[PDB]
């Protein structure tokens, strides 16, 4: 009655030793406000900066410590790289954005690169401005979201280089980041015009919409929870940052909305499904934030802030078959400093050493529910789910 | 309802979070019985002891900071919530008090026994210091905590404590006690059980002061009786003193009168400071603190800072801030910072405590 | 109504195309708490940094005219805007300056932030010597801006810039505050933390001057008293400084003494107008434009009059130009070229960069 | 039979040139009473100091490598050449060590006393970091010398020094032993007195050490008891340490234990080594040479190994140098020196500095 | 002092901290060695110093 029940409101940020992390890696200097990294239980993929055209740097994660400068890199674009997402089902496929227009899937070897990768698997070519959007679809193998600067989101099936579907007259404005929801039937995205809107990609309507989420004029977030609800990052008329959440179902007025600071640069939140912990890390902040989301009000609770010296340019999140159970971590973030990546370790404190059951519920595995031909036809499944036992040692 | 216990040296102040002053002030001393009976409970603890101490020899579970008996300090904690608070501490989450720097196997113990003894369901821990200047309404400056076992200069800036500053004095409220009954024996008084401590404390509080200039006080004190004051003993005998009433407090500024190697309270103030950055020791000169029972003599303010302007530089403002209520300041602060909306996140669940352990206790904590 | 930004290495200066002097003059400092958070912002910008330098570990952004971190930069920028001019960038063209021979990925990054971090409407980069030129009404002469990254020296002629005689100098005003801060040790003061480097600039802004002759000036300071100065710290305590006032500036025509091998700032800017055409190097020796803040000491006019007189052949007269306001030039040259009505073709839009990238800024920028 | 003296904050070594080690080591202190005598010598210098210090405050006349009383660093030098040297100093030509970037007016003081007080027929004065390389049979290194009041990373290659590499770090021994001081009262041991620090001192150089990796050390000796050691005190109580064995050498590589803002050992000696120029780091990386009684931990030599490695570029060498005898290298250095056929030209003459003064002594010297 | 040789002259009525910048008796280009009051004039003293002269002030 006193404390709130939960179980993680002691959860602390640790940063891996100096040995451990990735040094001289020349991070991109984009002014587009992504994640610069993607990272799976195999491969770490940092956006870098290259003299010509554009380029990101995959190297495995056993490879930590100073990287050379002639390490080999993915560079196929012939403009610098925007955004990087590793592919779910396929721990050796990613696809990137870049500034020439084009979207392109790599397939990475086991053992890593020995000779820079020029030529791609697949080469998407349906915008006409620069693509910093892209999302995998969790459940459907070889579908891939893409979202240029057109206003234009693009399905792409990846196995036979083929465009499911367009959606053109659905975005007035810049769209900022977009997100599937649970079962991949539906996505969330915000756009410049300060609007919410939950799109249908397999009929091209538009679900619902809120218009005026956030007053402020700085960008902002959307991204959909696994029990269905929008989380919204984003900026007051006074320039606070916000945190806000919405109910598809009544969308008059926001379920929470709570303001954390007057600094700038966007939100970006991380959502972690198994634990509903939300990470909001801002960029060029020195400090990361988790909310916890449950329905007792103010259905977002504060946890901890894990505080550092360093601003960080980029950060990605290590998924759940990648961490270390053993130690009671449900969460590692690769932190983005303007020359190094150091990964930061979010353990639960725990006295027994034993597998910690609640702490580790069933998550999405890396085999896919449909396929691309199945999805079309109008097939929702939800992902996967694998145990995390096996991992504990 | 939390609650709030200010537990020192020498008194332990226990009440409801919201309050303005404690609800329950006693002495933190546990009595035994010294003789035998002989007409048909082994331990006091509290007002009774005091009570009874005629027949019973007092002992102080806090010695100097230091729990020298964690037994005896249960029999404390245990008289706070059922004795004098009359609550169930298993009912009401209760915020508790650290010295500065205090050892972190001082704050395991302490964690340990209200989950596990007492099953409080909430339970913090927060620096004295921190809470003395919670209640001056403050949030830069430097705080010389003199209680009953030892004393602390802790410097804090924009609400940034700096802990290799902090400096400790290891001469307090029970020192000083001693000594007046060292130098009562001058005066033809004998005072040595454990019993007329108390009597020889209740003389300090009482009659004692700190003088401008001690050198003047004691040539006054020398060719004039205006300075005499008389005292009533339990037992109807009085006794009248002298120079005593400020030479005992001057062991504050002289630790030298105690054979003490060390400096005295202001130039331990002025050291703290001085070990702070530059640009920092122009706020912390004009809010110098006084907290705890021993800063309670008449003039230690008005000696406080003239002391310390004599150390400092001429063009710094020197500022000592000595509330009426500084005897309760750490209790003070610590209701208000329990009542604070911003606080209940601070709290830590007895349920967390059993499945984490101390660790997050460390943390969250300073 | 036009914004005007002139950002440097150590100050940062903006306001309104128009105006006679800069709005707001801030630090380009970042800081960021080093001590833990006992009571219940983690980055402070400009002058609240200033405020609260105890308790924080100020950086700068830009490092010998280098920006180490882009994202403190976009701090500077946004503090600028929001908090020191208290304006919308959306609303307002700005005018940029960047050094002489700025690398296109400087000016890139510049570009795209202003363009779409801040979506300004206009935007143009200009060259701080040519704007430093347009505050002094002259369109010939070499400009030697000496600020607190990196010392240019850029000579122009009937407007026309020769870039492959611009000479670059690493050594400007926090060389020489690093450079007193350690001649300051052996006068027995200590300043190491980054908090202090801010003291010990001020004491070099306050104190420092350009001897003319530095071997007599030694001389009379070995013999005399007449060249000590007291400065009082923050904290009160007062600090003497006597040689040391001429010594820190000596480094800009000494750089041995910083261990560097390259030339002075008279050398450099004679070497500067050897590199030139003949039939122009009289022009310049006469057109010689001091800009900056390194060059506000007193006697440095007259100390470059004569270093450059002894190198430059005896038939030139050497003329020194040193406007009193030269430390603000390069923001009064950007408004003066704002405020034309024939500088409205030099805008670069909003949706023409968008349409065409940084290329259209690459070209009708110098 | 020249003398070799080599002074430190903490430690005063002397003897004669030629020999292998220090005739006469002994603490630099000076003891005087603080009691009052009873019983029908006002100061006591050096190892006498050490037995008599229970009625005694011990004061080093030398702190942070500045002298802050002459009066009793005359008797740390009058100490030397009578009490334990037992010689004559006007007899034999003195060899004395200076402090890495010595001020000017402390040689001179130095000079003029040996000259004027002790009248020694012949003088001279060399740097600590040359002499500590000229004991390891090197001309090119850089020397970490840590002692008692402060570290200098000194750079030299091919004999030719580099002042403006020279980096200077406010932390040493005695830094460490407060350090100790201070963690161990949060095990239940309280030393405060002056007499107790050189308690705590014995403690730190007979049971402290080096953990290569920190947290790894800190999660053993938390989950076991192998790296638990006993002291025992002068008075025959046993105190028993912890963690306390390397967390206080841990403020060497971290110094914001102490509250301090600057980098650690390690940093500073990489941040010297880049300070130099590009083609001399190579050799400085394989030629890192450990100096001074604060280099004597176990285990300092592989952490300050394993540290440099990470900063420094995979294609360096990094080698650490810490021979077995480096606590006495700068007398040793000192002492070879001295012996050299090529040094007596480098004498100065009392005679001499009588009609010509300290300038001959400035000149000769670096 | 920094340079020369100085002695500081104060009434005695001056007590307390004595300011940094407080005016000196600095004619001396040497450090000075002595200084004696005139017994008969209390606003007469002469100092030695090393520069080989001696000033009365
Ligand atoms: N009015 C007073 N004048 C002088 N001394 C006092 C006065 N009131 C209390 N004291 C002394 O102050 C000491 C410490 O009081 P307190 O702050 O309760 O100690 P603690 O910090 O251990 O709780 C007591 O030993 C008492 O003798
Ligand atoms: N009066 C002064 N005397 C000497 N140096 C000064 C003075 N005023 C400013 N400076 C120095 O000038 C440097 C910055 O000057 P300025 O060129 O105006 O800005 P920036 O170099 O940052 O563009 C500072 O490092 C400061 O030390
Ligand atoms: N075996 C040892 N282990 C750790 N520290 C030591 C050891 N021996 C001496 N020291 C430390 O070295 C310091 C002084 O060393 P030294 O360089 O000889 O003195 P100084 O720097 O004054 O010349 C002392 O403070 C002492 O604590
Ligand atoms: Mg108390
Ligand atoms: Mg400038
Ligand atoms: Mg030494």
């Amino acid at each position: 009655k006193v404390v709130r029940q939960s179980k993680f409101r002691h959860v602390f940020g640790q940063p891996v030793k100096n040995d451990q992390c990735y040094e001289d890696i020349r991070v991109s200097r984009v002014t587009w406000d992504s994640t610069f990294c993607a990272v799976n239980p195999k491969f770490l993929a940092v956006i870098v900066e290259a003299s010509g055209g554009g380029a990101f740097l995959v190297l495995p994660l056993s490879k930590t410590g100073r990287i050379d400068k002639a390490y080999p890199t993915v560079c196929g674009h012939t403009g610098p790289v925007l955004d990087i997402d590793w592919c779910p089902h396929n721990d050796e496929v990613i696809a990137s954005g870049s500034e020439d227009c084009t979207v392109m899937v790599w397939q990475i070897p086991e053992n890593g690169l020995t000779s820079p990768l020029t030529e791609p698997v697949v080469v998407l070519e349906g915008h006409t401005k620069r693509v910093g959007i892209i999302a995998w679809h969790p459940t459907a193998r070889n579908v891939l979201l893409s979202a240029g600067c057109d206003n234009v989101v693009l399905i792409w099936n990846v196995g036979t280089a083929e465009e499911l579907y367009r959606l053109d007259s659905l975005h007035p404005d810049l769209i900022y980041n977009v997100s599937w929801n649970h079962n991949g039937s539906l996505f969330c995205s915000a756009c410049k015009d300060k609007s919410v809107r939950i799109i249908d990609p397999r009929r091209g309507t538009l679900v619902a919409e809120r218009e005026k989420a956030h007053e402020g004029a700085r960008p902002m977030r959307a991204i959909f929870l696994a029990d269905g609800k929008v989380f919204t990052t984003g900026f007051s008329r006074m320039s606070e940052r916000q945190l806000a959440l919405w109910d598809p179902e009544n969308l008059e007025e926001p379920m929470a909305l709570q303001e954390l600071d007057s600094s700038n640069g966007a939100l970006l939140p991380f959502y972690d499904p198994d634990t509903s912990v939300v990470y909001v890390c801002g960029k060029g902040d020195s400090s990361i934030r988790y909310f916890e989301i449950t329905e007792e009000p103010p259905y977002i609770h504060f946890l901890n802030t894990f505080t550092s010296k360093e601003p960080q340019r980029g950060m990605g999140s290590m998924p759940k078959r990648g961490l270390e159970v053993s130690k009671c971590e449900i969460a590692r973030f690769y932190k983005l400093h303007e020359r190094k990546c150091e990964p930061i370790v979010m353990t639960v404190p725990r006295k027994s050493d034993l597998f910690q059951d609640d702490l580790y519920p069933d998550t999405a595995g890396p085999e896919a529910a449909l396929e691309a031909e199945e999805w079309v036809s109008g097939r929702d499944a939800d992902p996967i789910l694998i145990s995390l036992r096996e991992a504990y040692v | 309802a939390a609650l709030v216990v200010d537990n020192g040296s020498g008194m332990c102040k226990a009440g409801f979070a919201g309050d303005d002053a404690p609800r329950a002030v006693f002495p933190s001393i546990v009595g035994r019985p010294r003789h035998q009976g002989v007409m048909v409970k082994d331990s006091y603890v509290g007002d009774e002891a005091q009570s009874k101490r005629g027949i019973l020899t007092l002992k102080y579970p806090i010695e100097h900071g230091i729990v020298t008996n964690w037994d005896d300090m249960e029999k404390i904690w245990h008289h706070t919530f059922y004795n004098e608070l009359r609550v169930a501490p298993e009912e009401h989450p209760v915020l508790l008090t650290e010295a500065p720097l205090n050892p972190k196997a001082n704050r395991e113990k302490m964690t340990q026994i209200m989950f596990e003894t007492f099953n409080t369901p909430a339970m913090y821990v927060a620096i004295q210091a921190v809470l003395s200047l919670y209640a001056s309404g403050r949030t830069t400056g430097i705080v010389m905590d003199s209680g009953d076992g030892v004393t602390h200069t802790v410097p804090i800036y924009e609400g940034y404590a700096l802990p290799h500053a902090i400096l400790r004095l290891d001469l307090a409220g029970r020192d000083l006690t001693d000594y007046l009954m060292k130098i009562l024996t001058e005066r033809g008084y004998s005072f040595t059980t454990t019993a007329e401590r108390e009597i020889v404390r209740d003389i300090k509080e009482k009659l004692c002061y700190v003088a401008l200039d001690f050198e003047q006080e004691m040539a006054t004190a020398a060719s004039s009786s205006s300075l005499e004051k008389s005292y009533e003993l339990p037992d109807g005998q009085v006794i009248t003193i002298g120079n005593e009433r400020f030479r005992c407090p001057e062991a504050l500024f002289q630790p030298s009168f105690l054979g003490m190697e060390s400096a005295g309270i202001h130039e331990t103030t002025f050291n703290s400071i001085m070990k702070c950055d530059v640009d920092i020791r122009k706020d912390l000169y004009a809010n110098t603190v006084l907290s705890g029972g021993t800063t309670m003599y008449p003039g230690i303010a008005d000696r406080m800072q003239k002391e310390i302007t004599a150390l400092a530089p001429s063009t710094m403002k020197i500022k000592i801030i000595a509330p009426p209520e500084r005897k309760y300041s750490v209790w003070i602060g610590g209701s208000i910072l329990a009542s604070l909306s911003t606080f209940q996140q601070m709290w830590i669940s007895k349920q967390e405590y059993d499945e984490s352990g101390p660790s997050i206790v460390h943390r969250k904590c300073f």
